[PDB]
């Protein structure tokens, strides 16, 4: 007795997503010692998996970055990116915003130019 | 598109290690012992440390050598510097220029030249001296590896069509596999080729990184002149499944290797290996509509010995089959019934060899469960074994019980619930246990179709038990064997050992008998009792041993008062102590009677006093000879209020002494945190009475919160001279321990204390003074004062004068160690740190461990020597890079100051120094 | 054949470590000099350092006599089928020492 | 899915188990290790 | 029997995507 | 037989030869016993 | 960048066999004569 | 040395190599090779 039922199924309407939402946030320390600054911006609600290369923006907004500054990592599957530098500080004088970007290769990149950014 | 690109893609693991190491030594000691111990027993991580813990055959980290690149254990004896030190090892040369090695601090004692060969004087006479230095040359070291990880997606398949006759389906059932493989550039240094199939390293097989040049070590590098290097890659797999399943609902098959299956005990208890190669059914009706209620349930077993193995091997051409039948009528009770078979077949008859029998065929049924508020465990089994030859004799062999008793989940039965339950707890008879047991003389693991088993566990502890942990044989009664005196070689004498114990020859019995543990509740009063009688299976009482025994307490507000009384009367041999001290085998009769009251007024203290009278084979037995635990039906009370519990034992460790001479570190235990030296009984019933106060502290409402003392006095009876009637209650223990942890400050402090005024020599404890204290202060880190220190430190001393038939020596030690750790330097994540550790001993010694499971440990020897183990281990550290030093010596003098250290007899301590460079680095 | 890798493995991170205390750990990023790959067949100059010397003795192991095969005619691991095999090697050179 | 969106689903459950159950949702997935991504592309009763 | 294989074949889907589909309860 | 795709296959063969006398030298140790063929197999085909 | 990588991707093929084998002769004879013959006259496939 | 004889009856062996004399080392010289084939039961797992 193979009870057998066969059923055409319906094409739905409502396909709403089911995962991280992208809604960027986050905080920095900036921590000086002995003439070297260590920066950590750990960042939550970002997009899932994807590069977030990090840089001080000096003043000028549009202004030129200290490359010398970039800090590179990817996310996890929640959207979690933990950005961690090592800059002399004779290096990020007169910086002015950390903006974080977005990374088109772990070699760095700017994909975007600023999803998020704080005074520094 | 991408998750199909990572489900077969590679993760590559690339790995690096740098570090600068150099050491050197002269005599290559071991400086673990003088580190601190952890709570849980551990000895502190050290840079220094030479490693080989292993559980297997119980070494530690204090039983090698720390120095150089050798971790040489170190040696018990005057070899070694009492087990301090590394062993002086003379070799000695041979006329055909063979040589050997003779380990002994005087050559002239080399007792076993072989047969033919004669010491050639090459070395200084005949006998060399194999040099003690151990030498670490500095160098930094790079080591390069790679690795490739699969995405571990590959855990699943799908069965696909097949048949002849027919064509199945295909993709009907999916299985879970356990495969693990991937890529490696290199291979291990325990690989080997194994060219013979027995999965296990012969006598010199390949070591595979010898096959494959280049694979690893340092013997072979292939290499370029550009400074390439080149290693070979391999596929390395581990599969942990060996079992195919197929069907849901009503029907399971299951195909595999080393099928492991159990029908019953005494039947096919083959689990915990299995059997061999072959297939399972197993048919579940409860599910069906006229009978399914009962839960009807079907196993089938089919299966080939040990799979395809060579001749000679018990599994040649054997196959085993079989078929149970199982239904639950009632509440739990499940009846079953089985048929198991095993033989041989035309090419097993014949080349063969070994002694397999040619035909077992077992049929059994068995009863267990609960069902009416009894649980009930019956079995019964036949054997039919045809052994093997020519003539053969077909023999029979049953095996039959009837248990009321609660068995465990582990099939371990469990005597002190009592499973009858005839009342409530103020008219509260329980029966604890009510078997019979006929167990036949010929019945072992071939008559019924097992792995093991079937014989006592122990022979010393409860010998008509089979249950055996280890090898997973789960049956309540065993096969008693009649042991006697051997005299193998010489005439006129028995047969001893080295050590002096007797050489028996066991010649099976079986078993046959009867027992009933039973135990009535009163209200203020509790009543139990237990009997006991087991013959052999013919039932001549030439090997019977009857235990019986009964036990009262009256328990009423703060006080309680017990009564016991115990016999023990074996015909069967039994092994054990007479008065004078010589193992013996011969018929026992042991008669204790205990009455101990006890007093808790409820402050977190207790009082208790007790008068044990104990009498084996007719005298007053100062200390009964471990007679008493050969049943496994003891049952005595315990103290207190409400705690009406018919317990399984003696409890003979109660209210009394330890006599324990050994420890971990190098003061008897009082500088150990794993180590509660106030809970430490000796566990062996004597002849004595005494008393005993104490306080607990992890009890509430006690005076002190972390405060255990366990003051005791005592006196204990001693025959006359050695073996008289007459004796009196000359010998004397007074005994006092204390364990205070407490926390001050930001410190943790921690004080232990023992003493003993022992008058004879109880277990193995010598008559003697016997005294220790010890201290460990560790705090945390201050944040008020600059550099953030944390402190450290441990003080030990221990004494004890040992007057032995042979002297009357004192042997102490002190032990000490402090360290500091400023965990803010000068720079930014720049630590440093230094402890210094000493450790002084009069006559103590160490022993090694010993290859068993027994380990290593500290005790009392009358070697007039003492050792002056110290050391000094500064370690420091930038950002991740460590820097760790460290400076030791070790000097054991003797009373005049011989300085045996360094043993090449120049007057000089050995000693040891080690530098490293470390820093761990990730990809 | 060979296999090259993606080249992206230039950096180390330090890691936690000591006995007496214990350092934070991702503290200094070191950039390291690590080549490699993998390679089917051995050169013509390659050799078994037997030694540690670091250089050719006299006749140490002709690596391509070692694993035959690997390269060269005088050694070739066949098929009937037509097939040929060549063992698989891990090949490195690092040229980072501090 | 294939490669023209030719997604054949397959799986076995105990009866005992499915009771109660009313809709069968088809969803897309993040991986093959289950997850949720899209909730509800197609679906039918029973 | 006591089981329950269940093939839902689906056509004009997305190229090479995953389709977990499971039952949802009553809810 | 065959469960759902595991196949279990036995099979038992006789083979004897006689002469006109019926010597069966089938077995050719000469002991009047044909040839002899038994085979048990279980297969089960699984993919990944 | 799908397509440059799945140019040079490994596909990982992993294959497990299972099965029980016992088989048991004293002559080893052919079995394979008794089958029927298919129309093509290949022999009907056995297990052994 | 060694040879292997094709037949059913030994003295046949017509074809002694030059300098080889049997040695009456089985039952006359000549042996006799066994006609049963054992395939021990096992199962087997292949992985590759
Ligand atoms: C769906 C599949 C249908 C069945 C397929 C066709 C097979 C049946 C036809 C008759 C075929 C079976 C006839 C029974 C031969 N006898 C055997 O048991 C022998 C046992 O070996 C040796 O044992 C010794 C002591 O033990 C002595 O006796 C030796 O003298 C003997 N060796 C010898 O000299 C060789 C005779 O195994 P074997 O080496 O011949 O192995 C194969 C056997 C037989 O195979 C099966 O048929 C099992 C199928 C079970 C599937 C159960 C799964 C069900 C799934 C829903 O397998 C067994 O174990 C079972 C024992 C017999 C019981 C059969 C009834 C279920
Ligand atoms: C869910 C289902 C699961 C399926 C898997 C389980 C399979 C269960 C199989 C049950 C078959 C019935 C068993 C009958 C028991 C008889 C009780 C019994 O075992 N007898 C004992 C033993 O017997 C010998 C045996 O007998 P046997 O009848 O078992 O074997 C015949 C046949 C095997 O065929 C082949 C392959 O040749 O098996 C069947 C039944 O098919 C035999 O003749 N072998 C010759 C060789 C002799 C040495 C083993 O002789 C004595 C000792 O030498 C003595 O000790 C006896 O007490
Ligand atoms: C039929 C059929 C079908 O065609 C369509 C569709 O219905 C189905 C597919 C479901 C189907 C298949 C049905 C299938 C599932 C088979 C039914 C399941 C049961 C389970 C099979 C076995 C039943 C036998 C039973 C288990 C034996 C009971 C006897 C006891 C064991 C006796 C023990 C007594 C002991 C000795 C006392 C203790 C004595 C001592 C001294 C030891 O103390
Ligand atoms: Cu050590
Ligand atoms: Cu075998
Ligand atoms: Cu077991
Ligand atoms: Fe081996
Ligand atoms: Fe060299």
């Amino acid at each position: 007795g193979p009870t057998e039922g066969t059923y055409t199924l319906a094409p739905q309407a409502v396909v709403k997503p089911a995962g991280p939402v992208y809604a960027p946030a986050g905080t920095a320390k900036i921590s000086e010692t002995l003439g070297v600054t260590r920066t950590t911006i750990t960042l939550t609600g970002m997009a899932p998996y994807a590069i977030y290369v990090a840089h001080y923006h000096k003043m000028g907004s549009d202004g030129p970055a200290i490359m010398e500054s970039r800090m590179i990592a990817q996310a996890s599957a929640d959207g979690k990116v933990t950005l961690t530098g090592i800059v002399p500080t004779a290096l990020i004088r007169d910086a002015a915003y950390i903006n974080v970007h977005h990374g088109r290769d772990f070699s760095g990149a700017l994909a975007d130019s600023g999803v998020i950014c704080t005074p520094i | 598109r991408i998750a199909a690109l990572e489900r077969n893609a590679f993760s590559v693991k690339p790995s690096l290690t740098i570090g600068y190491s150099v050491s050197r030594t002269s005599r290559n000691f071991d400086v673990d012992r003088l580190f601190p111990l952890n709570a849980d027993g551990t000895v502190a991580n050290n840079a220094f440390t030479s490693g080989g813990i292993d559980t297997d055959t119980g070494a530690q980290r204090r039983d090698f050598g720390d120095f150089g690149n050798a971790s040489d254990p170190v040696v018990a004896g005057a070899a070694g510097l009492y087990g301090f030190a590394d062993g002086v090892s003379y070799t000695v040369y041979f006329t055909d220029g063979s040589t050997a090695t003779f380990d002994g601090l005087n050559p002239a004692d080399y007792k076993v030249p072989t047969g033919k060969v004669i010491d050639t004087t090459k070395g200084r006479n005949g006998f060399g001296f194999n040099n003690l230095a151990r030498y670490k040359e500095g160098s930094t070291d790079i080591g390069i590896s790679l690795g490739f990880d699969t995405s571990g997606q590959f855990s699943q398949v799908t069965s696909g069509t097949g048949g002849s006759l027919f064509s199945t389906a295909g993709r009907l059932q999916v299985n879970q596999i356990d495969l693990n493989f991937g890529l490696v550039t290199g291979l291990p240094s325990d690989a080997y080729v194994d060219t013979n199939g027995n999965g296990k390293k012969d006598d010199g097989e390949a070591t595979g990184r010898g096959t494959y040049l280049g694979s690893g070590g340092t013997a072979a590098i292939l290499r370029d002149p550009a400074g390439n290097v080149y290693r070979p890659v391999f596929f390395r797999f581990k599969n942990a499944t060996t079992q195919f399943s197929v069907g849901n609902n009503p029907v399971i098959v299951t195909l595999g290797q080393q099928q492991k299956f159990y029908f019953s005990d005494y039947v096919f208890d083959n689990n915990y290996d299995g059997r061999g190669d072959g297939f399972t059914v197993t048919v579940d009706g409860s599910n069906v509509p006229v009978i399914g209620a009962w839960k009807p349930q079907i196993k089938g077993v089919y299966g080939s010995r040990s799979g395809l193995d060579g001749t000679a091997e018990a599994g040649y051409g054997v196959y085993y089959r079989g078929v149970r039948a199982q239904i639950t009528p009632v509440g739990t009770l499940t009846a079953g019934i089985h048929y198991a078979q095993e033989g041989r077949d035309m090419f097993g008859a014949a080349q063969n060899t070994t002694s397999t029998p040619s035909d077992v065929t077992t049929y059994g049924a068995d009863l267990h469960g609960k069902a009416f508020g009894v649980e009930l465990h019956s079995e019964y089994a036949t054997s039919r074994v045809r052994p093997n030859t020519a003539n053969a004799a077909v023999q029979t062999s049953n095996a039959f019980y009837a248990r009321v008793a609660t068995r465990k989940d582990n099939l371990a039965f469990d005597l002190n619930t009592p499973a009858a339950k005839f009342g409530n707890d103020t008219f509260g008879v329980s029966l604890y246990d009510l078997n019979y047991r006929k167990i036949d003389a010929g019945y072992n693991n071939v008559a019924g179709i097992s792995e093991y088993g079937y014989g006592s566990y122990s022979r010393t502890s409860a010998q008509n038990i089979a249950y055996n942990p280890d090898t997973g044989v789960t049956a309540p009664f065993a096969n008693l064997d009649r042991q006697a005196y051997t005299d193998a070689n010489n005439d006129g004498t028995s047969d001893r050992n080295a050590d002096g114990t007797v050489v028996a020859t066991n010649t099976k019995i079986g078993q046959m008998g009867f027992g009933v543990k039973a135990a009535a509740n009163l209200g203020p009063v509790a009543i139990g009792g237990y009997y006991d009688t087991s013959t052999g299976a013919n039932g001549d009482n030439a090997n019977r041993m009857t235990e019986a025994g009964g036990s009262a307490k009256v328990a009423y507000s703060i006080f309680s008062l017990r009564g016991t009384y115990n016999t023990l009367d074996s015909n069967r041999p039994q092994i054990y102590r007479d008065a004078a001290g010589t193992q013996i085998i011969g018929d026992a009769k042991v008669r204790r009677y205990a009455v101990q009251a006890d007093v808790t007024p409820g402050l977190g203290l207790f009082v208790g006093a007790y008068y044990r009278d104990v009498n084996v084979n007719g005298v007053r037995s100062t200390t009964d000879r471990g007679l008493l635990g050969r049943g496994y039906l003891a049952s005595s009370f315990e103290p207190g209020v409400g705690n009406n519990a018919y317990r399984t034992g003696l409890r003979c460790a109660d209210n009394n002494f330890g006599t324990g001479t050994r420890d971990i570190d190098g003061v008897g235990g009082v500088l150990n945190p794993a180590v509660n030296l106030d809970q430490s009984r000796t566990a062996t019933c004597f002849t004595s009475y005494g008393v005993e106060a104490g306080h607990a502290g992890d009890n509430a409402n006690a005076l002190v919160k972390d405060l255990f003392f366990r003051v005791g006095y005592s006196r204990v009876y001693v025959p006359t001279t050695a073996t008289a009637t007459t004796g009196d209650f000359s010998g004397s223990v007074t005994y006092g321990d204390a364990r205070y942890d407490r926390k001050v400050g930001v410190a943790n402090v921690r004080l232990a204390g023992s003493f003993s005024t022992t008058n004879t020599q109880l277990d193995s404890r010598p008559a003697g003074t016997r005294g220790a204290v010890g201290l460990i202060v560790r705090t945390d880190p201050l944040e008020n004062v600059p550099f953030r220190p944390q402190f450290n430190g441990q003080v030990g001393y221990y004494t004890a004068d040992n007057r032995v038939a042979a002297g009357n020596y004192n042997a102490n030690a002190t032990k000490y160690g402090a360290g500091v750790v400023l965990n803010d330097f000068l720079l930014p994540q720049t630590k440093i740190g230094v402890r210094y550790d000493g450790y002084m001993a009069q006559n103590r010694q160490y022993t090694p461990f010993d290859g068993d499971g027994t380990q290593g440990y500290f005790s009392d020897a009358n070697n007039n020597r003492r050792t002056n183990l110290n050391g000094v281990y500064v370690e420091g550290a930038y950002q991740d890079l460590i820097f760790s030093y460290g400076t030791y010596t070790l000097s054991q003098k003797d009373l005049n100051g011989v300085e045996y250290g360094s043993g090449i007899n120049n007057g000089q301590p050995a000693r040891g120094q080690t530098f490293k460079i470390s820093y761990k680095v990730n990809f």
